[PDB]
């Protein structure tokens, strides 16, 4: 289940690179967040991914930004989720004065799950270069532009890692 | 007669309008890299918004890169237009009048930008000149140490976009007037599209590119010798539309066929279908010779832009070239003489068809079984796939006689070969996918409407009434390239959804080809289900890429017809009018090229919002507005000059979307305009709420921000929404009259005239 | 039941995919709206006589007469037809229900899924009545009666024939002196800001979609909206259709672009057109005549200009003297360009327009108007008007 193994890329965004963290470090970083925002994508509609995302969000009462067409999954659920565009969210996160979804203020750390690499990397470029909002990627693809991320994982390995993170939250 | 303030504009003249746009729609930079490779002082690490050795920060670098893409697209359009215009004037004479259609303004973009009113063909000659001169100036800005601020690169990119639109309009006007293209015909002939439309029992010529000059000579030679009934000619990319519009103003069915978009470019070559390949200018794969020589498929260059490192046989005899290509060392030649090319290509195809028989890259069933058994699931192909397809899972499934995963992956794949070059086993994954989807390819047949040209000044008037009486919810312009994230069916789904709700859908480029490819359960396509008129519930295909200048021009005509505004040198006025009143949104789902960037930027400078595919985030620039900041949503009333509030729509000038449901919701929401009356606002709110509920499970949270009047609400759920307004928002409402008496922050007043310019206020 | 939405307007229920066909060519179909005082009208009530939705067989045709009884404080029969003019659209708001034509040519079908889901006619009529009450809020009470017997539908159709004849006669006999208010429309100000429209019983609106009754009903719906009532007040010129109230309202709502607007005039402050006129009218000064061109004419006028060019000079909400935009029913107005001589000034017309508006051209002036078949150039027009004794000959000295 070791996630920090396959730190392999096809192209590089430069010298600065994401940190490949284990399940324990990811759980600690999620539990220590001052104001986390669970940024989720349309790729979470897989039943295992959806169940694990709901459990992760409800474990720490994390509000969800359901970017893309991922809102229909959370309508029947209980987690507080709101819809927003990923590009618009990336633009807003670089603004310290943004009230946010609840109006309580801008966020600190964003958790990413269920995204396409060429899209989330492009948004994270702006987010990580023009702001101080940290990003934790619990997806099965190694995201370079995130502050912390999992390594390249199999789907079964990703499911196991998500389950372990749930049991360690 | 009357001229505006900005004829023949430059970077300084359009600075005010671009800056006004950027104050509301802030630029968002998503850099594609942390380094600069430009000059020997580098490469410079600009990560963390640091500065290079020239003092340029990363925002400036991203702005410069996007500006370079825009000027490259503008240069492509302008150079194609210049070559076409020179050839047309050489053959047909410089005194040929412009015959574009039944219209009052025949060159809306030329009049809007330059301020001139061309009449003949030679009148287009100075305009092109102006563009090229400006290009040089803009190109000078790509040099190191040529600008410090990113806003000054964004303004120059906007200028590049509008110049690009001028170039496309010049090119399309010249080609339509000269080569007898359809002139605003709502009943343009239908032409077959797909790989399953080329009969392999005849010699096959395949034309790839964007020009039509040599293609016209090829068709003329085919027609003169009566070879049209025994030789099949197909077009890839916009040259297919250009060849299927050739002399098709009489609506006779065309013998030319359309193969597909750029994605099919390699796949057809892999199938052995083509017998001769001709390449003109652009959107041409740079390894066609590499994959064609293996199959003995001659490749012929026809333009000085693309010589493909081939020998130049221009001054020679056709028989010697034919003999050398047939049995010799050269896989092709550069044939810059158009008559010689038009004579050589048919004879070469005829003499090569019986000699390349039974040659294709498709593996045998046993060969494909061995190939699928060779894999070890190392994951390199999935890592190198631009669309991130799950190739190893498909190969593992197919190891046990399950060839349907590759069949599914065929539509999503773009035929880019990048997976093959990282496979240590040398497995031709592209050919494996083609073999698995052979039957589906054989089933691929569709119909598309030929390029009508521009929209006539009668259909615009016929549709203005429908747009003001709340029966046409808006205009959706589906354009762009074919680098789709999830296959070519997304554009079809979006177009079908918006046509079912009686929008005005206008299509062009590769998107039209990939929309006209999915027959319905009744065996019909969208172009046969809905007519090609400019009216609600109708879909019209303007034509090739250079036809997009008409779509934007349509918006300008709306300003010049119903408002009577001057077009000559009135970029700011007409752009403000379009931004505040005309409901039109562009959609580029698969844009990859710099031409698409130029077209989108030019549309943005005209005030038309655009939604692009998820890949377009690699363009490094978007334009998004801050909804929460209420001080960035104020205009001036053109009668009082006082400050007036507007609804936050459109909320962006260019943006990206991940899935097609999100694109549908964004397109529906962004058709709203501040000046909409009760009926138009009501119908737009109805469709936006319905789409949001259908594709997101929830209804929007900002709907109340667009309700100025009790007539603004949808008809079906008026009481259900008024109760929510009273309860959730606390608005004051009268129940006997079903009237909102208080609560809106903007009182409805149809006579109000929003403006972003203080120089046009009483 | 079903879902009401304007998306299902192009839904065509084919014969292979429909439960029952109501009305149409083979049978006799009818729809009607009748106004009654608000004491015999029951809201939320549908009366069905004979067979119902569950008592019908597939692939058949039924008469299917529909009668609507409306009641309200400010409801008068003059708007009945106006209500009918919406019925079609409302029927096309119910999913799986197809409506075609109006008056006595109605053709309503029902889909298999919709018929299997409803199982009766009560919810459909209730939804139609709820839409009509939501759209026009002045309708306090509304009731519907559905007839499916052949004999009852024939009786209702005879009554509807007499009612339609009476309504058409009343509409024709209405004039500008039988009324005290005109109706102003500014809905086009979304695209033509300084453009006001005034409609009177003797002058149909610009686009042909609005009449005096339509504007009156719209003003009743919302007096202070973009469709308002104008008090003509003191008449200033009967020949040129000048009214003080209309003049002041035009000055107020025009942002000071045109001070005066003279109805039924061609050169003295004419009506202002945005871009949406069904018909355009040009003035030939060599022949001192007026020609007209409709939107669908792909040919060219004797001056050498088509509809697009000759319509690109009369628009924008301005008041340029010369070309004037009008509708299609304006030819039937008794005071048709009266201050210009009227039909005595029309010199040229396309063949399609003449064959369409034959009912408006007087019997004496029918053989006095040129067509594109007869005249190709201006000299040919002069020769044609010299041969056929057009009254415009006298003005030439
Ligand atoms: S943008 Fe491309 S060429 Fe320039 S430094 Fe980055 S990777 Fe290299
Ligand atoms: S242009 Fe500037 S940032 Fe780029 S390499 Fe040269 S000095 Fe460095
Ligand atoms: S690169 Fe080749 S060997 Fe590796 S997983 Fe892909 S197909 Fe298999
Ligand atoms: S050829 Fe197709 S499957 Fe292979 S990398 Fe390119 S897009 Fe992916
Ligand atoms: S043209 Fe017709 S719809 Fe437009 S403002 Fe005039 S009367 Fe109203
Ligand atoms: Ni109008
Ligand atoms: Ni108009």
């Amino acid at each position: 289940v070791d996630t920090t193994k396959n730190t392999k890329l096809f192209t590089s965004y430069g010298v600065k690179t994401s940190k490949a963290i284990t399940t324990e470090v990811a759980a600690k970083l999620i539990s220590k967040a001052k104001r986390p925002l669970f940024v989720v994508g349309t790729g979470v509609l897989d039943p295992e991914l959806l169940d694990r995302a709901v459990k992760i969000a409800k474990a720490k009462n994390i509000p969800i930004a359901a970017t893309g067409s991922s809102m229909p999954g959370f309508v029947d659920k209980d987690v507080n989720a709101k819809y927003i565009n990923l590009h618009q969210l990336g633009f807003y996160l670089t603004d310290p004065d943004w009230p946010g979804l609840d109006g309580n203020g801008n966020y600190d750390t964003i958790i990413l799950l269920g995204h396409k690499k060429y899209y989330i990397n492009q948004v994270l470029s702006a987010v990580k270069n023009f702001s101080d909002v940290k990003s934790i990627s619990i997806d099965r693809n190694y995201i370079q532009n995130a502050t912390m991320s999992f390594g390249n994982l199999s789907k079964a390995d990703h499911i196991a890692a998500l389950d372990e993170v749930i049991d360690l939250l | 007669g009357p001229m505006g303030p900005t004829p023949f504009p430059t970077a300084a003249t359009v600075r005010d309008w671009s800056f006004t746009l950027f104050d509301r729609y802030e630029p968002v930079y998503t850099p594609m890299c942390d380094q600069c490779c430009y000059c020997t002082f580098g490469p410079c690490n600009l990560e963390g918004n640091r500065r290079g050795a020239c003092g340029l920060d990363m925002k400036g670098q991203a702005a410069r890169e996007f500006f370079l893409r825009c000027i490259t697209g503008c240069a492509c359009h302008s150079a194609h237009g210049r070559h076409l215009l020179d050839h047309i004037i050489s053959i047909f004479g410089e005194d040929m009048p412009i015959n574009m259609g039944a219209s009052n303004v025949i060159a809306p973009n030329i009049q809007l930008i330059t301020g001139r009113q061309p009449k003949t063909l030679g009148d287009l000659k100075p305009i092109m000149e102006y563009v090229e001169e400006e290009l040089g100036q803009l190109l000078a800005t790509v040099h190191a140490g040529q600008e410090g601020a990113a806003i000054d690169y964004d303004n120059k990119a906007m200028l590049a976009g509008i110049l690009d639109h001028v170039g496309m309009e010049v090119s399309d006007i010249a080609q339509v007037t000269a080569l007898g293209f359809p002139k605003s015909d709502p009943e343009a002939p239908l032409v077959e599209v797909g790989m399953g439309t080329l009969d392999a029992s005849k010699p096959v010529i395949i034309a790839i590119g964007h020009n039509v000059a040599g293609v016209t000579y090829i068709m003329d030679y085919m027609e003169d010798n009566n070879l049209t009934d025994k030789m099949e000619i197909g077009g890839l990319c916009c040259t297919a539309f250009d060849m299927t519009r050739y002399k098709r103003e009489d609506r006779k069915p065309p013998y030319a066929k359309i193969v597909g978009t750029i994605s099919k470019e390699l796949k057809v070559v892999r199938s052995g279908i083509p017998d001769v390949i001709v390449i003109d200018e652009q959107c041409v794969r740079a390894d066609l010779v590499e994959e064609g020589k293996k199959l003995k498929i001659p490749v012929i260059a026809s333009n000085e832009k693309v010589m493909y490192g081939l020998p130049d046989r221009t001054n020679d005899d056709v028989d010697a070239i034919i003999e050398d290509i047939k049995t010799g060392k050269i896989p092709g030649c550069v044939m810059l003489d158009y008559e010689k090319l038009g004579e050589l290509v048919p004879r070469l195809a005829m003499e090569m068809a019986p000699l390349r028989e039974g040659i294709s890259a498709i593996p045998s069933d046993e060969e494909m079984a061995s190939l699928v058994a060779k894999c070890v699931a190392c994951g390199e192909c999935a890592l190198a796939c631009p669309e991130e397809l799950d190739i190893p899972d498909a190969i593992q499934a197919a190891k046990e006689g399950d060839f349907t995963a590759l069949d599914f992956l065929h539509d999503l794949c773009v035929g880019c070969r990048r997976c093959e070059q990282v496979c240590n086993k040398e497995i031709p994954i592209l050919s494996v996918i083609d073999k698995a989807a052979q039957k589906a390819i054989a089933e691929e047949k569709g119909l598309v409407r030929a390029g009508r040209g521009q929209v006539s000044d009668a259909e615009i008037r016929a549709e203005g009434l429908n747009l003001v009486m709340g029966t046409t919810p808006g205009v959706i312009a589906i354009i762009g390239c074919a680098n789709y994230p999830a296959g070519s069916k997304d554009v079809y789904r979006i177009a079908e959804e918006f046509l079912n709700r009686n929008y005005i859908v206008a299509v062009s480029g590769c998107s039209a080809m990939d929309i006209g490819m999915y027959k319905d359960a009744d065996g019909k396509t969208l172009y046969e289900r809905f007519p090609g008129r400019f009216e609600r519930g109708n879909i019209l295909n303007t034509g090739s890429c250079v036809s997009n200048s008409h779509i934007s021009g349509t918006c300008h005509k709306v300003a010049a017809i119903f408002a009577g505004r001057n077009l000559s040198g009135n970029l700011a006025e007409i752009a403000d009018y379009t931004l505040n009143r005309v409901g039109a949104v562009g959609l580029a789902w698969g844009a990859y090229s710099q031409k698409a960037a130029a077209i989108g930027t030019g549309c943005n400078m005209y005030g038309i919002p655009a939604v692009l595919g998820p890949h377009s985030g690699k363009y490094r620039r978007a334009l998004i507005a801050k909804t929460y900041d209420e001080n960035k949503w104020k205009v001036y009333d053109s009668r009082n000059g006082s400050e007036l509030d507007i609804p936050p729509s459109p909320e962006f000038l260019i943006t990206t979307a991940e899935t097609w449901q999100e694109a549908c919701v964004l397109l529906a929401k962004n058709c709203i305009r501040p000046s909409d009356n009760n009926m138009g606002r009501s119908i737009k709110l109805t469709h936006w709420i319905e789409l949001s509920e259908k594709y997101l499970g929830v209804l929007p949270e900002d709907w109340w921000k667009f309700v100025r009047h009790e007539a603004d609400l949808p008809l079906s759920r008026r009481e259900e929404l008024l109760k929510k307004l009273e309860t959730e928002h606390g608005w004051e409402i009268d129940w006997k009259k079903k009237k909102i008496i208080s609560g809106p922050k903007i009182k409805f007043d149809v006579s109000s005239q929003p403006t972003n310019l203080k120089r046009l206020c009483k | 039941p079903f879902e009401i939405s304007p998306m299902f307007e192009g839904e065509r229920v084919r014969k292979e995919g429909m439960f029952v066909e109501l009305g149409g060519p083979k049978s006799l179909g009818l729809e009607l709206v009748r106004a009654k005082p608000m004491d015999e009208i029951e809201d939320g009530k549908v009366t069905i006589v004979g067979p119902d939705l569950k008592d019908m067989e597939e692939g058949k045709t039924y008469p299917w007469a529909m009668i609507f009884h409306v009641g309200g404080e400010l409801v008068e029969p003059d708007l009945e037809s106006v209500i009918e003019r919406r019925v079609h659209d409302f029927i096309n708001y119910c999913q799986g229900i197809m409506h075609l034509n109006q008056r006595y040519d109605v053709w309503m079908r029902i889909s298999k899924d919709t018929a299997a889901k409803m199982d009766s006619f009560e919810p459909f009529g209730k939804a139609v009545m709820m839409l009509f009450k939501t759209e026009l809020p002045f309708i306090e009470k509304m009731q519907v009666t559905f007839y499916t017997d052949q004999a009852e539908v024939e009786k209702q159709m005879a009554e509807a024939m007499e009612i339609f004849k009476a309504r058409d006669a009343r509409t024709k006999d209405l004039h500008d002196e039988d009324v005290d208010v005109f109706y102003g429309c500014t809905l086009c100000q979304s695209f033509a800001p300084t453009n006001v429209c005034v409609v009177s019983p003797d002058r149909v609106s610009l686009c042909g979609a609005i009449n005096w009754f339509d504007g009156r009903a719209a003003a009743k719906v919302d007096p202070e909206g973009p469709q308002f009532a104008i008090e003509k007040g003191e008449l200033l010129d009967a020949k040129t259709g000048e009214y003080s109230g209309v003049n002041e309202v035009a000055k107020k709502l025009s942002s000071g672009e045109f001070d005066k607007i003279k109805l039924h005039s061609f050169f003295d402050a004419p009506h202002t057109s945005c871009g949406c006129f069904e018909v355009v009218g040009f003035y030939i000064p060599e022949v001192d005549g007026i020609g007209w061109v409709n939107r669908e004419y792909q040919g060219m006028a004797p001056n050498g200009l088509g509809f697009s060019t000759m319509a690109g000079q009369t628009g924008g909400g301005k008041q340029i003297v010369g070309f004037l935009g009008i509708g299609i029913n304006y030819f039937y107005s008794p005071k048709f360009i009266q201050a210009d001589g009227g039909w005595n000034r029309v010199v040229w017309l396309p063949s399609m327009l003449k064959e369409k508006i034959d009912e408006a051209i007087p019997d004496d002036m029918k053989d006095k108007i040129a067509t594109e078949k007869d005249v190709t150039d201006i000299e040919s027009l002069k020769t044609f008007l010299k041969e056929k004794n057009h009254p415009v000959v006298a003005n030439w000295a």
